[PDB]
């Protein structure tokens, strides 16, 4: 769980680099990279998954040392073609076999070189050692180790060289041409021991299909039956049999290397080497062995030799079977088989494959299936969408950016090839929508605000190109905004409603939060708001390109007054926002700000100023001395006043009255005491629109 | 049958080598 948490971290960042590369057009090698990470994490099943990755590399054409890599989903159209009897299908099947056969030849060839490099003086090669020369050296070293053959078997020799061993191990290493031309370099010597073989191997090396001419195939098969199949034991060089099995595909019913010293990799190689696909409607029973039969073989080996659950596993052998299923292009089954043993590896390997288009996804209509299901055509499907979303719920709460990287990968299957082109893109949207509503990181996901009101694009809309992205971001903002205004999260609501360009609503929200703060008595603790989540988490020991004050998010605003000033500040400086705010609304907030200031003066202890700013409001009749008539003029204005303003008139009085009575304390005095009681007339005339018993508290503070 | 019987021999032997 701890070493795992680290593994998930390094992988998550690679998936970050991955998406940056896809968007910018930078060369990227997903399989090569994912393999490197897996080889450095030291799992027991590691090496098998590393091998599988590299097998897919050879299959797909991911060659970093040549700056060559296939385009995004280059095989989707080919692999996802439902018509199993199409040109696309036949080509896809061929490439799997070719890739696996090629990979398994390279695998062996590397061993040959390693063994030679381990014994240089013994190898004794010339100035420009050719492959044939290296193979002979490899045979020599095997001989010295007594690991070339099983005892009691004598091999045909020529000048001290086991000619058949040399031919076989050249075919084993994929050097078919060099095998044929080695025989041709020794025509006479081969003519003496086998007059027909040269003809067969030359025909074998001259074609793309690695097949013999029909006429030759008949002759080779007959000969193999009459002179080799049922011959006295030890009457035939074990390697010669092997060469015939390979060259002539003799005895496909027994795909094994009995007389030879072989391991599991030699067996696997033989299976792919002998496999052939055909465009012909029919094949002879004795020549019928392609990928379908090969896959069927691997399938049965799984049930018989390997575990399905993690409780049945012990030493990490499940990796071998996953590896086999990959070679065979049983991709959906391979991933489904691995998930229980290592869901992390399963998830990322599925990403690697889906990127190239080698993983059949469920359609959107059946997006509620278990990991592995089958479609109408009985073909295996992986629920890529759900698998990802499910995977991100191990860290989306404490790392929403990483979660966005994965959810975006859902749109890999959202192209013309997948079939459900736009339905898969819709799934990705909902996955991201449920992420935004579930988290409070709006400054990160949707965007932040600069002092002048300009938006700082969020992570999601920057990944727009990678998810078919207009109104989606605008939509999820409005709902996330309404959800915040209704649930009393004032700061989030202001952030979101501004991003949605609903500036008028923003003013109403700050007016309300500011109105509530003004109402509280002078003495209570100041009203505090929960600040929006910061857009960046600058850290100890780390650098902060994002300095405080550069955005609303990094302003740490938790005071309704400071909030109102900030938003009203930018809205009034730029006429663009201003004209989009209703006059009564903007004017109301302005009045509230004055009120908050008037309140600050009282709580501070400045009487002279209080009176002035209150007089400046021109809401109360405070220039009248005893005038009965003018009072009415203002009483009729009350209903016109905005709610959030009117609701604090009761508070104003208590301030205006208290301050005036204090002013009496420090003609002028008589006049001040006059208005003081004049307010007490203001209330009365409109007493059934203020609190019930304000007088008694008012007159009290009035001595 | 021979190929199937042979595969069993190679993988059984391989498993025991773990
Ligand atoms: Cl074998």
């Amino acid at each position: 769980d701890r070493f795992l948490r680290e593994k998930q971290a390094k992988l998550a960042e690679k998936i970050r680099e991955f998406n940056d590369a896809r968007q910018r057009g930078t060369p990227f090698y997903i399989c090569r990279d994912l393999a490197d990470l897996e080889s450095k994490s030291g799992d027991r099943h590691g090496p098998h998954i590393v091998e599988a990755y590299r097998a897919v590399m050879e299959m797909v054409g991911e060659h970093p040392d040549a700056g060559e890599a296939p385009r995004e989903r280059q095989f989707a159209k080919m692999y996802l073609d439902p018509n199993t009897q199409s040109a696309n299908a036949l080509a896809m099947r061929k490439q799997i076999l070719k890739g696996a056969t090629t990979f398994l030849e390279k695998q062996f060839w590397n061993e040959v070189n390693s063994l030679i490099a381990k014994y240089p003086q013994d190898a004794n090669l010339g100035g420009l050692p050719d492959v044939v020369s290296k193979i002979k050296a490899y045979i020599r070293l095997r001989i010295a180790r007594k690991t070339l053959v099983p005892d009691n078997v004598e091999l045909q020799q020529i000048n001290g060289e086991y000619v058949w061993a040399i031919v076989f191990y050249l075919l084993r290493a994929g050097f078919v041409t060099e095998a044929a031309q080695y025989v041709n370099s020794n025509q006479a010597h081969f003519r003496a021991i086998d007059r027909t073989f040269s003809g067969y191997i030359n025909s074998y090396a001259s074609s793309e299909e690695r097949r013999l001419k029909r006429q030759m195939q008949d002759r080779c098969m007959s000969e193999y039956n009459q002179r080799i199949r049922n011959a006295p034991e030890g009457s035939i060089d074990p390697f010669r049999m092997a060469c015939y099995k390979i060259i002539g595909r003799c005895d496909l019913s027994n795909r094994s290397l009995d007389g030879l010293q072989t391991d599991v990799n030699d067996w696997i190689w033989l299976q792919f080497n002998l496999a052939r696909e055909t465009d012909r409607s029919l094949e002879l029973a004795g020549e019928s062995y392609g990928l379908a039969e090969l896959q069927a073989s691997i399938r049965e080996i799984g049930l018989k030799h390997f575990p399905k659950t993690a409780a049945e596993d012990t030493n990490g052998s499940f990796g071998m079977f996953f590896y086999l299923q990959i070679l065979a292009g049983m991709f959906e089954q391979a991933i489904a088989y691995l998930y229980p043993f290592s869901y992390v590896d399963a998830v990322h390997f599925a990403i690697a494959l889906t990127y190239y288009g080698l993983l059949r996804p469920v359609d959107a209509a059946s997006a509620g299936n278990e990991l592995l299901s089958h479609n109408t055509r009985s073909m295996p499907q992986i629920n890529f969408g759900r698998m990802l979303g499910y995977y991100t719920r191990d860290f989306r709460a404490a790392n929403p950016a990483a979660a966005v990287d994965y959810l975006v990968l859902i749109c890999l299957n959202a192209d013309e090839a997948a079939g459900g082109q736009q339905a898969q893109a819709a799934l990705c949207h909902e996955a991201l929508r449920e992420l935004v509503l579930e988290s409070r990181e709006f400054s990160r996901l949707i965007g932040d605000i600069r002092p002048d009101g300009r938006r700082i694009r969020g992570v999601i809309e920057e990944r727009g190109p990678l998810i078919a992205l207009d109104d989606f971001i605008r939509t999820i903002t409005l709902q996330a905004a309404s959800f915040a205004d209704d649930n009393g999260r004032t700061t989030d609501a202001v952030l979101l409603y501004h991003l949605a360009e609903d500036y008028d609503t923003v003013v109403s929200i700050v007016s309300r939060a500011l109105s509530e703060a003004i109402s509280l008595e002078i003495g209570e603790d100041p009203m505090r708001l929960i600040p929006v989540k910061p857009r960046v988490t600058n850290a100890e020991g780390q650098v902060e390109e994002a300095a405080p004050g550069s955005s609303l998010s990094l302003a740490a605003i938790d005071d309704p007054v400071e909030l109102a000033k900030a938003m009203m500040g930018m809205y009034e400086r730029d006429h663009m926002f201003w004209q989009k705010i209703r006059e009564p609304n903007r004017v109301a907030c302005s009045v509230l700000l004055q009120m908050a200031d008037i309140k600050s003066l009282v709580e501070q202890g400045r009487w002279a100023e209080c009176l002035d700013k209150i007089r400046a409001l021109d809401i109360l009749p405070l220039t009248a001395r005893g005038d009965p008539g003018t009072i009415r003029s203002y009483a009729a204005r009350f209903p016109s006043l905005a709610q959030p303003v009117a609701i604090n008139v009761p508070n104003l009085l208590m301030w205006t009255v208290l301050c005036c009575m204090r002013q009496r304390e420090r003609l002028m005095m008589d006049e001040l005491k006059q208005m003081t009681v004049d307010l007490m007339a203001y209330t009365s005339q409109l007493r059934y629109r203020l609190p019930p018993h304000l007088h008694e508290a008012l007159a009290r503070a009035s001595a | 049958d021979p190929t199937i019987a042979a595969a069993d021999k190679i993988f059984s032997n391989w498993l025991a080598s773990q």
